[PDB]
């Protein structure tokens, strides 16, 4: 009528997570209805996408990251230190590598991030290939032989005792020129659309991803660690272009990563995150 | 006709190590190894690949490029009379140099030393040997513009000391030669920045 | 789908069991 | 329209999927699932006794930093389909005998928790007992969607309500529902990070 | 090479294979399994409150001595590929009303737990419940295998950045994870055992 | 609509470890990342093995363990004494048999241990056959019948105070001699190298594995149950070399065990394993 | 992605032995070693028993 | 193989359920 | 013959998993 339990005793370790940073698994919360089955529906007409939050989504979505204006003084096989701080070069990676000072003193850093870039500030390490789109602003007149070039590796660069920025000197037609190096001459006739794609090789499997967080004079190390190499544009040809329209063009460079992989959440930055916010004063602290 | 430069050999070091001597060429792995100031005397330490590469003109050939995986090849030629007997080993343990000493081959006993990866060697019957020294690297590929992480220590260590007549009266010594090559080649990356070393 | 599959069988659980 | 390719490398789809078993235990391709992921945002977010405080009142100076996931990303894009799991762990120097009987309730966002008739759906956990509270707020809002955040939300979702007898001191942490994705794409913004007085 | 055999025994693998039956429960053949049990290092690792150490600041003194296997094993060998489990268990005097929450955060090896945003994956357990911290850091470096232990590490492997609140006294363990090997082979170290003073 | 549990109560002890010191089970620990599924490879390139970390691997691997110098003054059928301290003989077994004493005192010991010995000292017992690779190092004209001989059990020994070693007098011709004695005559005309393979025979099925380990003039006991019996050189004839050579030839003897098996971890030791690590100055403590 | 869990509550009556004097049971136990398989043989030759 | 057997699938996890 | 059915086998345990 009644009987005994012929079980065993069941070990129990009181620990109620076991499991809230992973992303599977019986979740022991509670919903606030009746029914915990409250599953929704697959999105029909709920907005306008295929699938949006695939980072061959974000990482296939084209940013640019600065304008470069060329002028015809601009001499052959030395890069264009007119239109950013960057000197023309172009450093290749999923992580960012600009950072401006925002003062009040303080001197607070501050971004200009890509989804790219804005990403792997989110995680740790990383692995995929790039793609630039390049295009040149201009008419059917200005014409010149522009030759972009790629170098893995470290840059010679200005260690400056807050940010960090490249080195012009190192790059003359001279010292590390193009024959030994991928490349691709665009002409400027007609043909102007370009979009480079990048695959991802280097000596160590991934990458990290601080780039050029907390970078200044002295810890500049994973800065050199987090980029595989850096593009660098060197006209062949000074600007051709006669006075009756405009002695120099512009050119725009997109980014965006395809076959793109990361690793580990917990990023590398000294800090955690603090995202910008444009403040209430331009003087106004942050 | 693009790498097989690189897999045509190229001597190192020509050795000589003479009969009665007490020195570096001798003190064949003290058994115990107490103190680092008494350790294992060594022969030639060769920092692999490096030493390879900024010799028999292969580095010209390294220019413009950046990224190496290879194993490396070795062949000891050795020419001694036999009225000689003796016995060595060679070894090579990876990171060797970068290493806390608590493991590395120095500062450490005759028996882990032997037990390193390498081989013996006698003068009167193995007259001439070869070994393959792998990838030993970590990491995706060695770089070139670099050559300061020499991935590997190349210990040479002897097990008894020359032996000869009573009399070693000066032609009791004995006479080495070294040859190294690679193979499972990778030449992948160009550029411009060239190890000046 | 879920509870679009129980309310058109008419299982006996909407109904309060 | 000219695009070229450099290295001429074997399948990307190939070294990653093999580059993976060597060095990364997971295998990630989507991105959702950092919202099932709870990481935290607050660590002390000390509390008041005897007083129903809603969430909104914190999670406001919380999608303005990016200290976690579902603010970083939040940006990214500009609406939401899907309910907030909120777990709530104690750090309180409950040293003492009396029952804290961490309560929770429902409440819809923007709502101020003095207008309100605190009924329905609750849960209540001990921390005594069990230092955690796990709620999973769905979403019973009326709308496809709803913006991230603006001003014009008098009631179109729902919030916690999160009661409490004591005064307490508590980490928290926020995922997502299994169904809480977000809408459109947009850009990015700019980001600070590490200052250096002088 | 002449090699010659003694006693003529009988088949080995028929006596030992009969003879741990009389003997032995276990038949250990493999020796990985020991990366898989937990022995312990150390036994108080008196901690300090409200710090974030790190591990790495632990397990520098840790393989220098063979106390257990994961590093007398180390010498043998030069690499590894794996996630080593790190096991917390607690005997701090806590017969007081305090909530301890230790908490277990992600770093990487030889970070100094000051240039760090603490964020990610984590964990919390309370010692007052559960008076253990049983995490299993994964192998998150971006290299084929890694050096046992060099100088050169500015980054190149995941580590644990152990966090409390309290002053506690702690007893550890730890063995490494389901893929846990190590790499080449080489030789052996010397050994010291017991001295006696004179 | 909603009904009861028609279940029983599932008894728990709260015990979160059970099986910390064992090999195999569900561990109750937490992985750092979204999925726990997070395996890796079946080490295909990631580094050259076949499958290293096979106790016959290692035990199967040879180290030197003692070099043996044999010159022609050393009488027949008396072991060496030149080379090392012990004797010439050479207890065999897994376990360590060699230690010396550092000082200032203090006297610490230190040891100089093999694969086959450097993992016994991390079990209990053990039971493994041996294999000792015998390699004479001469000429084409050093010649001399060696006897090479076993003999089982303990060994007549020399307890000293702090350390152990063997006794010569017990070992002449006489005393035990090597016709009712398991033997090998190897020549050194021209056939030298040898690998002695012995079985491994006892009356205890098992073995000890402190060795020298605490031993001294008093505390011998585990050392004469730890190692089955021991091997004993002895020269058949003076060692035959004319004076245009050298007079003495030296003899390596490295060490394996196969079909190796061992019981449990906890050593015999008296205390844990504290390896030597070489101190800052040959003077400086440990 | 991550559903919750469509369980019900494990009653626990915290009761280390629930069996220490009766012969048969999992024993809630722990051995010394690395497998909980450690069973030894059917007594051949280890002693003189039928 | 496991997670890359689910990677292939295109099981409905990745996608964050 | 348990630890005896799968050393014989050589199961991925006994290797370390």
């Amino acid at each position: 009528s009644k009987p005994r339990n012929q079980n065993q005793v069941m070990p129990y370790q009181n620990v109620p997570g076991w499991g809230y940073s992973l992303y599977k698994g019986i979740d022991m919360s509670v919903p606030l209805a009746y029914d915990p089955n409250n599953e929704l529906g697959d999105l029909r007409d709920v907005f306008p996408s295929a699938v949006d939050e695939a980072i061959g989504y974000v990482c296939g979505n084209p940013a640019i990251k600065h304008v470069l204006t060329w002028s015809t003084t601009d001499v052959v096989q030395n890069p264009i230190s007119n239109g950013d701080d960057w000197g023309g070069v172009i450093p290749v990676g999923m992580p960012c590598y600009s950072k401006t000072i925002r003062a009040v003193t303080s001197k607070t850093e501050v971004m200009d991030p890509a989804p790219c870039e804005y990403v792997a500030n989110l995680f740790s390490y990383w692995r995929a290939t790039m793609c630039y789109r390049i295009t040149v602003v201009k008419t059917a007149f200005h014409t010149g032989r522009l030759e972009i070039f790629f170098e893995p590796g470290s840059i010679p660069t200005v260690r400056t005792a807050d940010n960090l920025g490249p080195d012009q000197t190192q790059l003359n037609g001279t010292i590390a020129p193009s024959d030994n190096n991928y490349k691709y001459i665009l002409d400027l006739t007609n043909d102007t659309e370009v979009t480079i794609k990048v695959p991802y090789v280097s000596n160590k499997m991934f990458m990290k991803t601080v780039g050029i967080y907390g970078a200044h004079d002295e810890d500049n190390w994973n800065f050199d660690e987090s980029f595989t190499g850096f593009l660098c544009i060197r006209p062949i040809t000074k600007l051709m272009a006669p006075d009756t329209v405009s002695q120099k063009v512009s050119i725009v460079v997109w980014k965006w990563a395809e076959d793109v992989v990361v690793v580990e959440p917990k990023p590398l930055t000294s800090g955690p995150t603090q995202v910008y916010n444009p403040p209430a004063v331009a003087r106004d602290l942050v | 006709s693009i790498i097989q430069f690189l897999q045509r050999p190229v001597l190192i070091d020509n050795i000589e190590i003479v009969a009665g001597t007490t020195a570096d060429n001798n003190t064949a792995l003290s058994r115990y190894v107490l103190d680092r100031t008494n350790p294992q005397k060594y022969i030639k330490q060769w920092t692999l690949p490096s030493t390879v590469l900024k010799a028999g003109g292969k580095a010209q050939k390294l220019a413009n490029f950046k990224y190496l995986r290879c194993d490396v090849q070795v062949k000891i030629v050795l020419n001694a009379n036999p009225f000689i007997a003796g016995r060595l080993y060679l070894a090579y343990s990876p990171y060797d140099d970068k290493v806390a000493p608590e493991r590395r081959i120095i500062y450490t006993s005759r028996a882990g030393v032997t037990g390193y990866p390498g081989v013996e060697l006698d003068f009167q019957l193995d007259n001439s040997v070869e070994m393959t020294i792998p990838y030993a690297s970590f990491q995706e590929a060695y770089d070139l513009v670099s050559g300061n992480e020499d991935f590997v220590q190349l210990y040479l260590f002897t097990i008894a000391p020359v032996l000869g007549p009573s009399a070693e009266s000066a032609n009791s010594k004995v006479d080495l030669s070294v040859y190294m090559w690679l193979d499972n080649i990778s030449l992948v990356i160009p550029t411009y920045r060239l190890n000046p070393n | 789908v879920k509870w679009f599959a129980d309310i058109v069988g008419g299982v006996a659980a909407i109904f309060g069991w | 329209e000219n695009t070229i390719s450099f290295f001429d490398s074997g399948d990307p789809e190939r070294m990653n999927n093999e580059a993976l078993m060597r060095g990364c235990g997971e295998q990630i391709v989507n991105l959702r699932p950092l919202l099932r992921t709870f990481r935290t945002i607050n660590d002390n977010w000390s509390l008041a006794a005897n007083t129903k405080t809603p969430i909104t009142d914190l999670t406001n100076t919380a999608d303005a930093e990016g200290r976690d996931y579902m603010s970083y990303l939040s940006f990214l894009y500009r609406f939401y389909r899907g309910g907030r799991r909120y777990k709530f762990f104690n750090t309180t120097p409950l040293k003492q005998s009396q029952t804290c009987y961490v309560r929770s309730f429902l409440i819809p966002r923007n709502y101020t928790a003095d207008e309100i008739n605190t009924d329905g759906p609750s849960h209540i956990t001990y921390p005594v007992i069990n230092p955690v509270h796990e709620v999973e707020v769905p979403f019973y809002s009326q709308y496809r969607k709803i913006p991230i955040a603006s001003t014009s939300d008098k009631g179109y979702d729902s919030s916690l309500m999160y009661y409490t007898n004591v005064g307490t001191q508590q980490i928290v942490a926020r995922a997502g529902n299994d169904d809480f994705t977000f809408g459109w794409m947009i850009g990015t913004p700019q980001l600070q990070g590490i200052t250096k007085e002088v």
